[PDB]
């Protein structure tokens, strides 16, 4: 006998204040009888499962289940109401790597550890907890009670004790062997470097001397894999890797269903092939919790559609990580809230794409949506390489400038260089720090009447120029804008403006270049065909002259 | 110390679980070096699964010092954590901190660890440190002794604290020492040189008691509430009466008595904002009474330890920045200006990082708490950048401003 490592074991507890499961065991077919005991019987030669007496309160029920070809028994044991009142656990599994981030690692050997998995052995004050009963024959014995041993598949804190107990056993290993990489999925534990085969093949064997330590056997995984691996939607080659195939179903009738499913391709798609777009196909799907609502298609969906078509016609593919390498992301603007990405270390061998939607609001400009989009992808890039990129921006420094040191927000975008790449993300507009000299004053005024909604808007200015108009289905929010546009309207090349609607100056204030009104966008228009706009505030009902003035010619 | 100090959370509380945000590559090494001598030292320990528990942490560096620093983000826990009634009802915040001529910031937290945490209660200060590309699970761990940073530490830890310096407090009746969380705060009335002199007496003579060798300097004296300054003028444009007006009004919220009639009745009409106005004496005589109101202070203005202290900061231009502490709107308790911040003349979020923290420490020396800041900033940008600058080692709450305010112009 060789001496061997017990697995430490993991202590587990029940929920605070909740009891162990006694949920009744089903009826079954003698037959389902019989081979559940041939399987249990099995199940506890082998350590997994011990018999129990009648003390035990607890109880979990048991089913037989077959398969189409499959001609034997299989055992279940349903823990979902023990699963239900034991602790919740550190699950050490939830995020997976991004292929862009992983380093090319020419050796890669597969062994199987769900021999290993029984090995763990269960925390013994929790065992109790999971026993379960074979019905007897003709229910005229008492039925045949057991109990896990090891850590039962479907119990709530099997994959995170199994992981975290290879985790420890491998560590060493790892810590000591820098020059591999060891990466467990389910029964799968892969086992990579850039070694030579034959250098490669003794890694793998001193790593099961390694793992003997415990009593843990290793063999190579069933029916070895070629390449590529596919694994978690992805193809990862050799030297490459990409998504598995993207294909588009043709179709004349689109439900909410169908379109789900299209974006789930397209989003899935975007992170290796650049310009993939979802706005259009997204808007279809609004609010509707009916999956099978056939919605038709606009015409912007279907020019949409036909550009990812078009872009999906072929096979793209991403390269590895080199840390010996710069890290650079490019961004395009694409149009209606739309921006897209690429992130590279050699010029034309994406490591990966990606694509950034405007954020839900009634106004917005490009700026901060580039803003936005720059955050997004930093911190995508920590999360996959531990590092920012070097951006290229389609905005020349001078407008970023000028942005960021008049814009009333803290704002920041690290280290960038302007990309000549239409379309560029401008400014559209720029008020005035000061009135204008020679420019004509316009004081502007709206109100309206909160039960009839009726309303005005107007100006008055310090050449007589006048207009009220009577406005319906208003309101006053709506009418102080209605008055600031028609004073844009009817004013020269530079204005000087007077408002007392601090509404009106914050939507302004803010730097709109695009808005869910169709009054604000209207405003922006104007506000780009002029060459000077300076927008002042005055407090209202205060006998400001001017401003008194156009009040009494809206308020009725 | 062998005896450990029990400490629950708050009736109906689990313990924290706040996601790790990612880390950069050189962040990480640090944190496993770090972390790896605090598991050699005892201070920390690996954990299993069973503890679901997670606080973040990330790496810093502390006022011009270049080795990397740990600081964990207890904010979560700080809030499920029992409040403390350490060693008595309380301690009376020191009055006499702010009228100090000169206060200087020791770092101890270093004292901390010397002192075993409460066996049960470790499993809430789990954190991790994260991988890579979730390339390996991350590294786990908690504490065994009291963490710097928890609300418990200063609590737990105050007993000694109050011996180690009593001999210094009784050679030296007129310092005041105050500690907040990891720092002490020791305030004198007497030049730089005594002082110092002092404060390095102060720190050797800890280094005698079982440290860091570093400090940070205040001037109390001459934090106030501003005063609302009107522009003294020989021409007036319509535009200069209208923003003069503009800000009165707003005065007028604040102060009693503030009239607009007079200054108003000058822009009878529809003028062009460029015409230079005469002012009337009637004008003239209310903002001149205008002015007279607004040299005293605000009325009904007091502290309320029950209320939370609220912090505004506006972006000014050219470096500058405003900000405002009060628990009601328009009673300020304080405001005040900064300008050309320290190393990030081109980087607003810095700039504004830097000025969170030298408020928070204002407000630590006033009130012995930290404000809730209203930030001019949007979320994503503060949130992904506001790290790479932080070298404090408590973490004040804030909230974001998306809609500017028109107060940036009476603050101007
Ligand atoms: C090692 C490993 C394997 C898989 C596969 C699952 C499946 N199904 C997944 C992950 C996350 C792995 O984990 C890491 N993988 C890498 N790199 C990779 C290694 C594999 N190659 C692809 C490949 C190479 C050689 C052959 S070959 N010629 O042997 O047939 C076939 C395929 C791309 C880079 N780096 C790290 C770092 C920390 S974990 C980890
Ligand atoms: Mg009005």
């Amino acid at each position: 006998m060789v001496p061997i490592s017990p697995i430490e074991t993991v202590p587990v507890k029940l929920k605070p204040g909740m009891d162990g499961p006694k949920v009744k065991q089903w009826p079954l077919t003698e037959e389902k009888i019989k081979a559940l005991v041939e399987i249990c019987t099995e199940m506890e030669k082998e350590g997994k499962i011990s018999k129990i007496g009648p003390e035990n309160p607890y109880n979990t029920p048991v089913f037989a289940i077959k398969k189409k070809d499959s001609t034997k028994w299989r055992k279940l044991v349903d823990f979902r109401e023990l699963n239900k009142r034991t602790q919740d656990f550190w699950e050490v599994q939830l995020g997976i790597p991004h292929p862009a981030g992983l380093k090319k690692n020419k050796s890669v050997t597969v062994l199987d550890v769900g021999d290993a998995y029984f090995s763990v052995p269960l925390d013994e004050d929790f065992r109790k907890y999971t026993a379960f009963t074979i019905p007897s024959i003709n229910n005229e014995t008492p039925g045949i009670r057991y109990q896990y041993n090891v850590l039962p598949q479907g119990w709530k804190g099997s994959p995170a004790i199994f992981q975290s107990s290879m985790t420890k056993i491998l560590e060493p290993f790892a810590a000591q062997n820098p020059d591999i990489v060891i990466y467990q999925y389910m029964d799968d534990l892969y086992v990579g470097s850039d070694l030579e085969i034959g250098q490669h093949r003794t890694k793998i064997e001193e790593l099961r001397q390694h793992l003997l330590r415990w009593g843990l056997t290793t063999p190579d995984k069933k029916h070895q894999k070629e390449p590529p691996f596919l694994w978690m939607g992805y193809e990862l080659h050799p030297d490459k890797w990409t998504v598995q195939p993207i294909v588009l179903p043709e179709k004349d009738s689109w439900t909410v269903n169908d379109i789900q499913k299209l974006v789930g391709k397209l989003n899935w798609a975007s992170q290796i092939y650049p310009g993939i777009k979802v706005r259009q196909l997204s808007k279809l799907l609004r609010g509707t919790k009916a999956l099978t609502e056939v919605i038709p298609l606009t015409e912007e969906a279907e020019l949409e559609l036909a550009e990812n078509r078009e872009i999906l016609k072929e096979p793209v593919h991403g390269v590895y990580y080199d840390p010996s390498k710069d890290l650079i992301a490019e961004i395009q603007k694409q149009g209606q809230g739309q921006w897209t990405y690429q992130i590279y270390q050699e010029p034309f061998k994406n490591l990966k794409t990606g694509k950034y939607a405007r954020m839900r609001g009634a106004h917005t400009n490009d700026v901060k949506q580039l803003t936005e989009a720059v955050q997004k992808i930093t911190t995508e890039s920590i999360v996959i390489w531990g590092k920012t990129p070097k951006f290229k921006l389609p905005i020349q420094k001078e407008t970023w400038e000028t942005w960021w040191t008049e814009y009333w927000q803290a704002t920041w975008i690290p280290e960038w260089e302007f990309v000549n790449t239409p379309p560029l993300v401008k400014l559209w507009y720029q008020l005035e720090k000061e009135p204008i000299v020679g420019a004509e004053t316009f004081y502007v005024d709206g109100a309206a009447n909160r039960e009839t909604k009726l309303g005005k808007a107007g100006y008055v200015t310090n050449k007589g120029r006048q207009k009220v108009v009577p406005l319906t289905n208003t309101t006053n929010q709506k009418t102080e804008l209605q008055a600031i546009y028609l004073a844009l309207q009817d004013s020269g090349l530079e204005v000087n403006i007077v408002t007392d609607s601090q509404y009106a100056l914050g939507i302004i204030q803010a730097q709109p270049d695009k808005s869910e009104s169709e009054l604000v966008n209207q405003i922006i228009e104007q506000l780009i065909k002029k060459e000077k706009v300076y927008l002042a505030w005055v407090p209202a009902h205060k006998g400001i002259g001017g401003n008194e003035q156009v009040d009494k010619l809206v308020s009725a | 110390p062998i005896e450990t100090v029990p400490v629950k959370l708050k009736p109906g509380m689990d313990g924290p679980k706040v996601k790790q945000w990612p880390l950069t590559e050189e962040k990480i090494k640090a944190l496993v070096e770090i972390c790896t001598e605090m598991e050699k030292e005892g201070k920390i320990s690996k954990i299993g699964p069973e503890n679901p528990y997670n606080t973040p942490v990330f790496a810093i560096k502390k006022k011009d010092s270049t080795k990397w620093r740990k600081l964990v983000d207890f904010r979560e826990l700080n809030k499920r954590t029992q409040d403390f009634w350490e060693v008595q009802l309380g301690i009376p915040h020191p009055a006499g901190l702010k009228k100090k001529k000169s206060v200087t910031v020791l770092d101890v937290g270093d004292a901390y660890f010397s002192v075993p945490l409460d066996e049960d209660f470790r499993k809430y200060t789990a954190f991790t440190i994260p991988s890579i590309n979730n390339e390996t699970p991350g590294i786990r761990y908690q504490y065994n002794v009291l963490p710097q940073g928890w609300k418990g530490s200063p609590a737990i830890f105050q007993s000694s604290m109050t011996k180690i310096l009593e001999p210094f407090k009784k050679q030296n009746p007129d310092i005041v020492i105050y500690q907040y969380m990891d720092d002490l705060y020791v305030g004198s009335d007497l030049e730089i040189g005594q002082h110092r002199t002092k404060i390095e007496e102060l720190r050797q003579h800890l280094l005698r008691w079982g440290f860091l060798w570093m400090g940070y300097e205040l001037h109390p004296d001459k934090w106030t509430v501003q005063p609302i300054v009107l522009p003294e003028k020989d021409s007036w444009t319509v535009n200069d009466i209208q923003k003069l007006v503009g800000k009165l009004n707003w005065a007028s919220q604040i102060y009693p008595g503030i009239k607009v009639r007079q200054l108003s009745k000058l822009l009878r009409g529809t003028k062009a904002l460029t015409e230079v106005i005469p002012l009337t004496e009637e004008a003239e005589l209310e903002l001149a009474e205008n002015r007279e109101i607004l040299k005293e202070p605000v009325h009904g203005v007091y502290y309320d330890p029950s209320k939370d202290l609220i912090a505004e900061i506006q972006k000014q231009g050219q470096g500058q920045w405003t900000y405002q502490i009060y628990q009601e709107p328009f009673k300020n308790l304080k405001t005040g200006k900064y300008a050309r911040m320290r190393g990030a003349h081109t980087n607003d979020v810095k700039q504004l990082t830097e000025a969170v923290q030298k408020i928070t420490t204002e407000s630590i020396v006033i009130w012995g708490k930290t404000p809730k800041f209203k930030l001019p900033i949007q979320k994503e940008t503060w949130e992904t950048w506001w790290t790479e600058y932080w070298q404090a080692t408590w973490i004040p709450e804030w909230e974001f401003v998306n809609t500017p305010p028109l107060v940036k112009l009476w603050y101007q």
